[PDB]
């Protein structure tokens, strides 16, 4: 999985 | 540009319509127009700018990654030669992505950052600067790659320094900055231990400050905290 | 145009890449370029053309409907005046949608339809013609609306006549044509009974011919039959 | 609901 960045 | 003849307030109104319509390229063009009026942006307006460009660039990033994966399979042993087309199309998408990042960085440099004095605005814009250099770094190969990575790092670090001095540990902007800087460490800078340490520290300091918050602020902060936890779970 | 210097085969290759990348505007531009080489299209190539433009126009239609709904709420009793912006933005999206439809209709007229002699190709293109006039009719108000609706009807009817003479009742092209013409009757022509009768008849004639089919053709046909049933369930 | 037309 790719890492999660901040969402909208 | 093409938005020069439209009122600021009308550009913002139409950005909101475009969001509702899931027309993110239009949204981004309206918000660029609004920025280029020269006035500082409100909190809501900063968020519209962010949402617009994040969605535009996110589609480009996703397409780039699909194309890059096809290209790198083409360059394996036993793969049949299929000509320049995969590379050319990957390059086309990449150049468009770079153009969007350059557009955002240009707005930040001319003149959003220099006019931003409050910690909320300044941190927000410096985080943005880090993000868009990060997206440039994702596709960089070649002689400036180090410099692009350093530009991302520098922007994030300036944002971090301000946020630690001026914002509580639960502030959603501070939290999102830390989340994204941790992603930078893990995915770009080849520093998984730094990523993990930053995410852990951020999470724990926020936990300890939740008691200060209203129900609504609690919900805001804990949503981002959960993302830090999701990355920690992935990375450990 | 911009694709004039690219090989036909490269345009098709890149259309397939663009589909994989979910880059449908690029896909459509590549396929337009391929059409404009002047050669007839294969079955696979017709499908790429269809998929590209259907996805482009489908996004526009969805945005138009969101904007139209906001506009018509603005025009209710007790709604606050908010200026020309909603109308202007709806108009912008509408004009873009119309442009895409005009582009497709132009490809069909210059010169796909006139060169299409086999029933598979001719029916496909005439169905396309009906579809894109149907999308124009969805947004039409004013003096040519009747004529647009009549153009859709005429194209569909020509396609129907050929398909009934030249294709079995389970042919997926014939089935999809009938599905879309039924939608025209229900949603555009104010003819729900005609829509229901066409869908019923189509479904039943296909059912009776399934016994002739391989397992794979059976799957193809029954997928579209199910859509006819879903509309019948909605409309009755 | 809107009616379903032929998919890709
Ligand atoms: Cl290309
Ligand atoms: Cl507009
Ligand atoms: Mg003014
Ligand atoms: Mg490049
Ligand atoms: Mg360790
Ligand atoms: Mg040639
Ligand atoms: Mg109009
Ligand atoms: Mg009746």
């Amino acid at each position: 999985q790719r890492s999660t960045s901040t969402p909208n | 540009g093409a938005m020069g003849s439209m009122e600021r307030a009308s550009l913002i109104q139409k950005a909101k319509l475009a969001e509702q319509a899931e027309r993110y390229e239009d949204m981004a063009a309206f918000m660029k127009g609004a920025v280029e009026k020269g006035e500082e942006l409100s909190c809501e307006e900063r968020n519209l700018l962010s949402v617009a460009y994040k969605n535009v660039v996110g589609g480009q990033r996703a397409a780039w990654r699909v194309l890059s994966s096809i290209e790198q399979k083409s360059n394996e042993e036993g793969s049949e030669e299929k000509g320049p087309e995969v590379r050319e199309y990957r390059e086309k998408v990449e150049t468009e992505l770079q153009g969007v990042c350059d557009t955002v960085l240009g707005l930040l440099d001319s003149h959003l950052i220099k006019e931003a004095g409050d910690a909320e605005s300044r941190v927000f814009y410096l985080k943005m600067k880090g993000d868009y250099y990060r997206y440039l770094a994702e596709v960089a190969t070649g002689d400036d790659k180090k410099r692009i990575i350093d530009s991302a790092r520098s922007a994030y670090q300036e944002a971090m320094d301000i946020s630690k001095k001026e914002m509580p540990p639960t502030n959603p902007i501070r939290l999102g900055l830390a989340l994204n800087f941790s992603v930078f460490h893990y995915e770009i800078a080849n520093s998984p231990e730094e990523a993990i340490s930053l995410a852990k520290t951020t999470f724990d300091e926020a936990m300890a400050d939740l008691h200060t918050l209203s129900e609504d602020s609690y919900k805001d902060s804990t949503l981002i905290m959960q993302l830090l936890r999701d990355n920690l779970t992935l990375w450990t």
